[PDB]
């Protein structure tokens, strides 16, 4: 069934977005860091775009891959207009959560979560 | 008298039904349907592409001066295959009367920004998108309004908890706000109110 | 004639007749190209000539005004001017034509 | 009628008390137990027992419409007192 | 009907003119507004001396939570649930069980006043007229758990505030 | 062969025999009823369901009434909106006014079609009945203060049952639901009494005062206590 | 209120106002603390007879909206939502400030 | 207008952990009636609620404490393939049950005076 493309048509534009996002992403990090004065590194932040990229990397919609770089720009606006505070960035990190195990006998231990 | 019950209008009843029929001749490419409420409220349900055209005739006709946005929301039915209903309300003042018009659309299917007929659906749009997910097409400045920087998920949604799923707090450690999922001393206590017995037999439905 | 028109950004126009017979003929000449049987057409052709009538046979402004029940002459001026933009666009948009697509079963049941 | 726990701390109406090895009990030190005194069953077991000769009485708790909702109670069980539940008010027959 | 705020011209008479450069030249309208604040300078405040001097209230003012009693010294309320059900804001936990005496009696009537929006909502729907909403409001506390009231707390709060809650009621049962 | 029979104008083909009720449940109308169980025998005492035909002068119990052919079924009819309020109001006028001290509380459905079949108002200036509880068990609490003879226990307790240690004694206004005799009403299937009851009277003893209708969450599992799964 | 008399002519010659005439503070002309008891009507439904719940339901006689066109179902002159709204007058009672 | 050859799957922008989508079972199913009561309104749509997990007591006040965010969480469907479809477009894992009508049955008052069967009643 034929549906109302967002942007991009096929999957290759889609593609070539999601490279234009990252290459903007990946240009940001050392302007991120110097700003809002970070105690991590401009490796982490890469590495960190990275991740946040490739946890993404299974959608094969090209409409859904068009919402997420729409919102990817969204959260890259925001960063650059310094509109977010060092509390977003760092939320981006998890820095407070205590590690969730993740094996059987230690989510037995701990309690009744599947 | 009958004090209690909320007395009728036939003449603005009549007005309204004849004014729906005038559009919907005027427009048959878009309009899908057309319904007067029993309190005299005309609603227009139109082709979700229709929606720069039918609002664009509905500002700028002579005998259609809905020159005036009062509200722009949408209503969120998961029950339908496109589950978000994009609502306008339009006020005429040089007729003194009120118009709703209503389209349709899912997640993946952009709506046609209408900020180039209304100023107002800016931000009006900014909402939508922010609180139920809705893409605006050729929109000058779409992004979150309301939520927090960073806020994943629309939460006006049906399916969206009602308490989210991240609770914020201060962390000494880091001398800075943190986000962490929400944990609730007290779970919010749901209550079934829904009475048994049918309250309208007016609206009952067949049982297909 | 009159100081202002009360309302702001709305000037005053010193010839509300010529402009109102030029504007109310280019709306009719808009609507010529579109299709005889458009229902859009018939009815924005009867309400123009309606109004290009009485521009015609009353020379003084206030009755004019009176008799268009529109506002005043500028409010009308600038109606119709949005009239011609609304018949252009209309003629682009082409919306006499058969409906686009049928909603799906169930999308404007209500309760549900 | 205030009733002491084992551990020294006061029992509530509800019987409520901490248990010797409960931690919980660490929020009253240096601090107090809220106690109401006042027990409202030992105050209605004070009350007196009515009697009226009629077979079913009404009780509204007294002050009208500032009690509770008016209940009829059906004295015809010669081996207990009819109590209103609402305010826990007994009614009898005249026996003898 | 309507009317126009602001619409008029000036008279462009050598006298009207000459008053309105006097008024330019010497600050005529702002002489007047030193005037109005010297008059208001030398009116009396209306300052009231708190805390030995209290605002007006009503006897619907809607204050501090309390527990009654009947005057038995029975507990009114018989855990019928709809002020738990009514609350707005979801401040009231309610548990019961039958008492020793069969008395249909609550054993925790627990009232967050940080989650309560003081609506009077509750003593609406009390059909005892059990849970009411006192006069006090001067009970600030230093700690968060302190503004957590429970069932023992509230029925010292009835004790306490009594005889004005009963006076009140009075004053105010006809008009409910 | 199906009947063709009518609901409020809607044909419906129904079996010889179905009644007035069923064939509104058929057209997805429910009927209202105190003392009709399709589990159960046809009581039609309650008088709660009585509905119109459209040419009949006389209102039918729709409970135990057989539908014929070529009838037609005014459900929201005048006279049956007047029928319903008359039956509430009476069974109101007796009710006592326990809603609060009630477990039955906001499940009740006294309450639920008082709000949806009666008026909103009562005209009663007389006084009420009180009538003594009695003692069948340490399961099932009786409060028959709040019975509206209905008599859903009796038939249930017989014909399911097999215990026929419940029923009806006195007559007029002063007929009382009892065993007569303190007898506990003990058996396996003393529980369903508490269910199928309409109001307060039978009530679960160990369940009472401890929660309302609305707090409670419902889990939908099996049971395990017999091989039954129920 | 207590002021002398030197002071109130200064205030009024100030401000232009014989202020004694509206003041902003209360001196025993609002209403006494304590008021008898009332007496409250009842109501157009207080009836004993004659008053049914079916004749006097709001809720029930609400309906479905009419379906004036639905897709899925001479010279007729064109029509306006309502009636133009009429000019309003100029107010008789101050028309300029 | 594009085709695409692909399930509709809008988990990366519901914006739900991922702990909540993997981990989650809904029950797609009609309320049973509830049994204290005869009426029948609240047995003809079908909900969707997730299953239940822990729920402890605070340590003050002894409240009911969650960690849940979907334990409120009920949704209403018009039908059981709405429903389904709105949980496979959600990822979420689902279990459907069947809807349970009652079957009908056949009613006689004239069967409480039989002449010769068990149908007779001893009591009115
Ligand atoms: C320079 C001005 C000197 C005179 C002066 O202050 O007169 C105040 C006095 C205040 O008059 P008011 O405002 O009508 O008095 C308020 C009421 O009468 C209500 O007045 P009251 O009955 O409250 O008076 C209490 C009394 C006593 O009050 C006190 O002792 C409290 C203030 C102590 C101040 C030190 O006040 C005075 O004695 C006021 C004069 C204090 C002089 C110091 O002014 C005059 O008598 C006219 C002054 C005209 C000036 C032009
Ligand atoms: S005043 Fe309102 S918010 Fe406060 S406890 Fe009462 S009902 Fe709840
Ligand atoms: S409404 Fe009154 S009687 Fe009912 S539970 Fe609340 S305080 Fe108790
Ligand atoms: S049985 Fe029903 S109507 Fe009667 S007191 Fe209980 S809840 Fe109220
Ligand atoms: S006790 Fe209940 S089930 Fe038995 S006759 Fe009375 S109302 Fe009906
Ligand atoms: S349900 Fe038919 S008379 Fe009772
Ligand atoms: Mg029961
Ligand atoms: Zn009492």
């Amino acid at each position: 069934t034929s549906v109302k493309p967002i942007f991009s048509r096929d999957m290759n534009e889609a593609k070539r977005r999601v490279r234009e996002l990252y290459r903007a992403w990946y240009r940001e990090v050392p302007n991120t860091v110097h700003l809002f004065q970070l105690d991590i590194s401009v490796k982490q932040g890469r590495d960190k775009v990275r991740e946040m990229f490739m946890k993404n990397a299974h959608v094969t919609d090209p409409r859904v891959v068009d919402l997420l770089v729409i919102k990817g720009k969204m959260e890259l606006e925001e960063t650059i207009n310094v509109w977010k505070q060092r509390t977003h960035i760092m939320r981006f990190f998890h820095e407070t959560e205590a590690p969730r195990p993740t094996d059987f006998l230690s989510k037995f231990y701990v309690g009744h979560d599947p | 008298t009958r004090p209690t019950i909320r007395p009728r209008n036939d003449v603005v009843h009549k007005q309204l039904s004849a004014f729906g029929q005038y559009v919907a001749e005027i427009l048959p490419k878009y309009v899908q349907q057309v319904q007067v409420s029993c309190f005299n409220e005309l609603e227009i349900f139109i082709h979700p592409d229709g929606v720069i055209p039918v609002l664009t005739f509905l500002r700028d006709h002579t005998n259609a001066q809905f020159k005036s946005l009062a509200d722009l929301t949408a209503v969120d039915v998961p029950t339908r295959q496109n589950r978000f209903e994009i609502v306008y309300n339009l006020l005429s003042l040089r007729f003194n009367s009120r118009i709703r018009v209503k389209t349709y659309t899912d997640e993946l299917t952009p709506i046609e920004s209408s900020v180039t007929v209304y100023k107002a659906a800016n931000w009006y749009e900014r909402e939508i998108w922010d609180m139920f997910g809705v893409f605006f097409a050729n929109h000058p400045d779409l992004r979150r309004i309301l939520t927090d920087y960073g806020f994943e998920g629309h939460p006006f949604r049906k399916d969206f908890p009602l308490s989210g799923y991240v609770e914020l707090r201060y962390d000494d450690e880091v001398k800075r706000v943190v986000a962490e999922p929400v944990e609730l001393a007290q779970e919010f206590r749901k209550f079934d109110l829904n009475s048994p017995w049918e309250a309208f037999p007016a609206y009952r439905q067949p049982p297909e | 004639l009159k100081k202002t028109t009360g309302l702001v950004g709305l000037a005053v126009c010193e010839t509300p007749h010529e402009r109102l017979k030029i504007l109310y003929t280019k709306i009719l000449d808009v609507l010529g190209q579109i299709p005889k049987n458009a229902a859009y057409r018939k009815y924005t052709e009867q309400i123009t000539n309606e109004k290009l009538g009485m521009v015609k046979a009353e020379p003084d402004v206030k009755k004019l005004e009176e008799q268009l029940q529109g506002g005043q002459i500028e409010e009308v001026i600038l109606q119709a001017e949005n009239e011609l933009s609304l018949a252009r666009k209309m003629l682009r948009w082409k919306p006499w034509e058969p409906l686009v697509e049928e909603p799906p079963a169930n999308q404007w049941k209500w309760p549900i | 009628g205030v009733r002491t726990s084992p551990t020294g701390e006061k029992v509530t109406h509800t019987g409520q008390a901490y248990d010797d090895g409960d931690y919980r009990r660490v929020r009253f030190s240096d601090r107090q137990k809220e106690v109401n005194e006042n027990f409202a069953i030992d105050l209605i077991a004070e009350q007196p027992v009515s009697e009226v000769g009629s077979r079913v009485i009404s009780c509204d708790g007294g002050g009208g419409a500032l009690g509770h909702p008016r209940v009829y109670i059906n004295l015809d069980k010669e081996t207990k007192t009819g109590t209103c539940g609402y305010c826990g008010l007994q009614f009898r027959q005249p026996h003898h | 009907t309507y009317k126009f705020v602001n619409m008029r011209e000036p008279s462009m008479d050598m006298k009207s003119v000459t008053d309105r450069a006097a008024q330019t030249l010497l600050w005529t309208e702002l002489v007047r507004g030193l005037g109005m604040t010297l008059s208001y300078l030398f009116r009396e405040p209306a300052t009231i001396n708190y805390p030995f001097e209290k605002g007006p209230l009503s006897p619907r003012f809607r204050g501090e939570h309390a527990l009654r009693r009947y005057p038995s010294g029975e507990e009114r309320c018989i855990a019928c649930k709809l002020c738990e059900a009514v609350c707005p804001a979801q401040a009231i936990t309610i548990e019961a069980e039958p008492r020793a005496d069969g008395s249909r009696r609550t054993t925790r009537y627990d009232i967050d006043m940080t989650k309560c929006i003081y609506c009077g909502f509750c003593q609406e729907a009390c059909p005892v007229d059990a849970i009411v909403e006192g006069p006090n409001f001067e009970f600030s506390t230093e700690t968060h758990e302190e503004l957590l009231y429970n069932k023992e707390k509230l029925l010292n709060n009835g004790d306490k505030w009594e005889a004005e809650i009963a006076a009140n009621i009075q004053a105010d049962y006809l008009y409910r | 062969n199906l009947i063709e029979v009518f609901v409020d104008g809607q044909s419906v083909m129904v079996e010889p025999g179905t009644t007035v009720l069923q064939a509104c449940e058929k057209v997805g109308m429910q009927i209202p009823r105190f003392c009709y169980h399709e589990r159960l025998s046809v009581a039609g005492n309650c008088r709660m369901c009585l509905v119109e035909i459209e040419k009949a002068p006389k209102v039918v119990a729709a409970c135990a009434m057989p539908v014929m052919k070529g009838w037609n079924i005014l459900t929201n009819s005048e006279k049956s909106k007047k029928a319903r309020e008359g039956v509430m109001e009476f069974l109101l006028a007796n009710h006592p006014l326990d809603c609060p001290i009630c477990d039955q509380g906001g499940e009740c459905d006294l309450q639920d079609q008082s709000m949806m079949f009666g008026s909103d108002r009562s005209r009663f200036l007389e006084g009420k009945r009180a009538v003594e509880d009695k003692n069948i068990g340490p399961l099932v609490k009786t409060i028959m203060t709040r019975c509206i003879q209905c008599t859903r226990c009796i038939r249930f307790a017989s014909e399911i049952a097999g215990v026929d240690d419940l029923g009806t004694t006195g007559r007029g206004n002063d007929m009382q639901v009892g065993t007569y005799i303190e007898k506990m009403f003990m058996s396996e299937l003393s529980g369903n009494i508490i269910d199928i009851c309409p109001v307060g009277a039978l009530t679960s003893k160990p369940y009472a005062f401890t929660a309302r209708p609305w707090e409670t969450r419902k889990t939908e599992s099996i049971d395990v206590m017999d091989a039954v799964g129920s | 209120a207590s002021a002398t008399r030197v002071i109130q002519l200064l205030r009024n010659w100030a401000s232009g106002r014989d202020l004694q005439a509206k003041l902003q503070l209360r001196y025993q002309e609002i209403s006494k603390r304590t008021q008898p008891p009332p007496k409250l009507p009842v109501g157009p439904s207080h009836k004993l007879s004659n008053n049914y719940y079916c004749t006097r339901d709001g809720r029930r006689e609400a309906m479905p909206p009419s379906i004036v066109m639905s897709s899925q179902k001479t010279e007729k002159k064109a029509v306006t939502p309502a009636p133009p709204i009429k000019r309003w007058e100029l107010s008789k009672d101050q028309p300029y400030l | 207008l594009i085709a695409v050859d692909e399930k509709l799957d809008i988990t990366t922008l519901t914006g739900v952990p991922e702990e909540h989508i993997k981990t989650r079972k809904v029950r797609i199913f009609v309320p049973a009636r509830n049994n204290m009561q005869s009426g029948v309104n609240n047995t003809k749509k079908w909900k969707m609620e997730f299953d239940t997990r822990e729920r402890w007591e605070n340590p003050l006040m002894g409240w009911s404490s969650t960690a849940d965010p979907l334990s409120n969480l009920v949704l209403t469907f018009s039908t059981k393939e709405d429903a389904v479809a709105f949980a496979e477009k959600n990822g979420w894992s689902f279990d459907v049950e069947e809807r349970k009508v009652p079957k009908p049955k056949s009613k006689s008052y004239g069967a409480n005076f039989s002449w010769n069967k068990r149908t007779r009643v001893s009591t009115k």
